[PDB]
RNA sequence: GGGGACUCGUGAGAGACUGCCGGGGUCAACUCGGAGGAAGGUGGGGAUGACGUCAAGUCAUCAUGCCCCUUAUGUCCAGGGCUUCACACAUGCUACAAUGGCCGGUACAAAGGGCUGCGAUGCCGCGAGGUUAAGCGAAUCCUUAAAAGCCGGUCUCAGUUCGGAUCGGGGUCUGCAACUCGACCCCGUGAAGUCGGAGUCGCUAGUAAUCGCAGAUCAGCAACGCUGCGGUGAAUACGUUCC
């Protein structure tokens, strides 16, 4: 997003209930996961270029 | 008795048996006994994400993540195997536990 | 068999026969009917005179009821306009009072449909 | 479909009446899965026809449905600038099949308290020749006796 | 050694532990009426015993996990018809000719994304 | 704060300046920009100027509004009609 | 305590190929039907989108060529707004009840989540909840009571003991904070709606239909959405004339 927005998510907000989580790589505000710290977009480019273990691509 | 119990979490096949079956073999050289490798349950996490950047509601990737579990519950107490665990050539992507 | 001012309709269930006066629904007259000894299956054309005696003391004593329930709902809605709060800027109108949405629906604060 | 047919699935012999015809009734009335509702029905409305009879009423029930098995039905066709109904001949497993939709569907719309009682009804008025699902056949067939004239487009 | 059998429908599994009897069908601790309350899945627990005709012996007792009713009335099913052909190996012809040995495969097809259920759409709506 | 087990909610930036005002016995109109605040037993007779988007709106706390929020006297949107 | 029988978990394997038999066909590809088999002609399902089309979508994920702002189109904060409302359309949910509502008793699941947490048990509260605190980084403890179903009793076709919208009062929890604009509970109120006009949508088998349960996001939640999970479980397909 806007750089001035994604240094502000990083640091210690007033009323702490005001804070929330931006996407690591990008700093995308929407649908940034918990376990990976990655929004659903980067989540696509790292999980098929390998580069975070565990995850593949699943079929049942 | 139930004193040294390991708890090995990997995310792949082939290296978290390759790393008990042969490398946690290394104690039974020394007069102890085993009870084998034992297979748990296996973890499966599920994510759905869109695969456009804007507008495809429909379009979807779904990606897991397995984590296998293993036990090996060796059971006859040494002091000099004590450090026969600690000294292993482990891989990155296994973790070990000392229960 | 006038009990109120409300008159209730004979061949009823006693449980359901209470919940047609305007202030006792299900839940007061499970209540009614357990301070005053009558049990629920008792149907309302066999309702002695000496028991509906033991229900015109209980609910006047405990309850409210029509008239003085029904003024005080239409006085709580007219003390909410004299001070113009948000709720009387929108009891005034017709819109709804809850925060509901109002952009596709609100059918029953307002009429029906008026298609221009 | 394009590929000629496909097979139809076999029913298992009722368990309480020793006939495959209750149990192609009771899944014209089953609804969302109910089948243990749809056989309280069922059941249930056989027990209360032996009641006003005496006769077993898988006996009663196939008198039931010869009377309003059709023989002609009425498929429609389109011709050229006006379009008009063509009489071809019932197969024997669709007569069966017609007819227990017409007691099922006239006894929803029918005049009592409970589906075991209105069902058992419109049995007892078809083993007789007098229900509302026997007048459908008598209006099946008139409007299939009124049509002889295009007998000879049968696609 | 005792007649261990086992046979599963959609999610139950049964273990059938097919005794020489009088016939008592004591499921998990609990009689057959008193556990498949239907007359409809009662027919099928005995359907194997009606073809061989040996309704009057054999009781069995199995024990009952995952699925229905009805799924664990058809896997106590197949675990009777595997059973009789360890004590009689001569029946086999007779059982597989009505369709008991079959596991008979259908399970609940996934729900697909885009769709509300397996194959169920949504609404078309060209405009 | 809406419960009752930590009582009422006023602002700490506004309790102080009625209390400051309550002692010396002065009716000066109070410009606050705090919609949330609660009206207590110890705003009546007083007036504030509450903002409500692009101006501040005086209210008079008579009696009878002593159990609402502050900024339900102060509508933020302007709505005449479609005609 | 112990057991290696059964199941399950999960590692390595076997298994289905027109391989076998009979009829048709250039002895062809293949095709109709039998035997074995758990499964038979691609066993069911997923992952997998050729050369290209629509100057189709995104300069607001990111990256970027040009053009533009630099005491403002940058940037910090408090309030408000994205939640308005004569209306119009689209996707869903709850319905209009007796194959049902309510009351009591009683069975049967799968797949998942848990340390900034999961809160057993005991107590207080009509209830949402409060309080104490055992256990558990989890096939161990918690989430967990699955609901439809089955048995019995009541209601008797009524705008009703159907419907639960709206509105009045009193509450709880999260959070600096619940007015604009949160869910949940209780008491009262009890609107429209009696199966839907022209038109139109989905579905060929564990499918449609119906009933619940779990997750991701998330302090909390407008979750009836989405993505998954299992329970009960249909009716039809003569056929290619028409769309
Ligand atoms: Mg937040
Ligand atoms: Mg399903
Ligand atoms: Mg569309
Ligand atoms: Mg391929
Ligand atoms: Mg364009
Ligand atoms: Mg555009
Ligand atoms: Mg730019
Ligand atoms: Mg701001
Ligand atoms: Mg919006
Ligand atoms: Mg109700
Ligand atoms: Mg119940
Ligand atoms: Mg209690
Ligand atoms: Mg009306
Ligand atoms: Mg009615
Ligand atoms: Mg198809
Ligand atoms: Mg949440
Ligand atoms: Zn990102």
């Amino acid at each position: 997003a806007k750089k001035a927005l994604v240094n502000k998510a990083a640091g210690k907000p007033r009323f702490a209930v005001r804070a929330y989580t931006r996407c690591s790589k990008c700093g995308r505000p929407r649908a940034v996961y918990r376990k990976f710290g990655l929004c659903r977009i980067c989540l696509r480019e790292m999980a098929h270029a390998g580069e975070l273990p565990g995850v593949q691509k699943s079929s049942w | 008795g139930q004193k040294i119990r390991i708890r090995l979490k990997a995310y792949d096949h082939e290296a978290i048996d390759a790393s008990a079956r042969k490398i946690v073999e290394t104690v039974v050289r020394t007069g102890a006994s085993v009870v084998g490798p034992v297979p748990l349950p296996t973890e499966k996490n599920v994510y759905c994400v869109i695969r456009s950047p804007h507008k495809y509601k429909d379009s979807r990737e779904h990606f897991e993540m397995r984590t296998h579990k293993r036990l090996i519950d060796i059971i006859d107490p040494t002091p000099k195997t004590v450090d026969a665990l600690m000294r292993i050539d482990l891989p990155a992507s296994v973790d070990v536990n000392i229960q | 068999a006038r009990l109120v001012g409300v008159d209730l309709p004979r061949d009823k269930r006693m449980e359901v026969a209470l919940t047609y006066i305007f202030g006792i629904g299900r839940t007061r007259s499970n209540e009614i009917l357990a301070a005053t000894g009558i049990d629920r299956d008792l149907r309302t054309r066999d309702l002695t005179e000496e028991q509906l005696i033991h229900l015109r003391d209980y609910i006047e004593a405990n309850l409210k009821v029509e008239g003085d329930l029904r003024r005080e709902v239409q006085a709580d809605i007219r003390r909410k306009i004299e001070i113009g709060c948000y709720q009387g800027l929108r009891h005034r109108r017709g819109m709804p009072v809850r925060g509901q949405r109002t952009k596709t629906n609100a059918r029953t604060r307002k009429g029906p449909k008026r298609t221009i | 479909p394009r590929k000629g047919p496909a097979p139809k699935r076999p029913l298992v012999n009722d368990p309480v009446y020793g006939s495959q015809l209750v149990t192609q009734l009771v899944n014209k009335v089953l609804l969302k899965g109910k089948k243990s509702l749809a056989e309280r029905i069922v059941y249930g409305a056989l027990e209360q026809a032996r009641d006003k009879t005496g006769t077993d009423p898988v006996i009663t029930l196939k008198r039931a449905l010869d009377n309003v098995k059709p023989a002609l039905e009425v498929r429609s066709r389109r011709v050229g600038g006006a379009t008009y109904q063509v009489p071809v001949e019932v197969r024997p497993d669709r007569s069966t099949t017609l007819a227990l939709r017409w007691l099922v569907g006239y006894s929803r719309q029918r005049r009592e308290k409970t589906m075991i009682e209105r069902l058992a009804n419109e049995i007892l008025d078809a083993s007789n020749g007098l229900g509302a699902s026997v007048k459908r056949r008598e209006d099946t067939h008139k409007m299939a006796e009124a049509n002889r004239a295009f007998a000879h487009y049968r696609w | 050694r005792p007649i261990q059998t086992v046979g599963r429908r959609k999610e139950a599994v049964v273990r059938v532990r097919l005794v020489p009897g009088t016939g008592k069908f004591d499921l998990n601790g609990r009689s057959l009426e008193d556990y498949f309350p239907n007359k409809v899945h009662q027919q099928l627990i005995k359907a194997p015993l009606v073809t061989v005709d040996r309704v009057e012996s054999f009781d069995i007792f199995a024990h009952l996990g995952g699925g229905g009713p009805s799924g664990q009335a058809g896997a106590l099913r197949l675990g009777i018809a595997r059973a009789l052909i360890l004590v009689s190996p001569e029946d086999r012809p007779a059982l597989k000719k009505a369709g008991f040995l079959t596991r008979d495969p259908r399970a609940t097809e996934r729900k697909k994304y885009g769709l509300k259920k397996a194959r169920k759409a949504p609404q078309y709506s060209k405009r | 704060p809406r419960s009752l087990k930590k009582g009422p909610f006023v602002d700490e930036h506004l309790l102080k300046k009625v209390d400051v005002q309550n002692e010396k016995n002065t009716k000066q109109v109070i410009k606050t920009w705090s919609r949330r605040s609660t009206i207590i037993p110890d705003f009546i007779g007083h007036t504030f100027a509450v903002h409500d988007g692009r101006k501040h709106v005086p209210v008079f706390v008579t009696e009878s509004m002593v159990g609402h929020k502050l900024g339900e006297f102060a509508p933020t949107r302007t709505f005449k009609g479609h005609i």
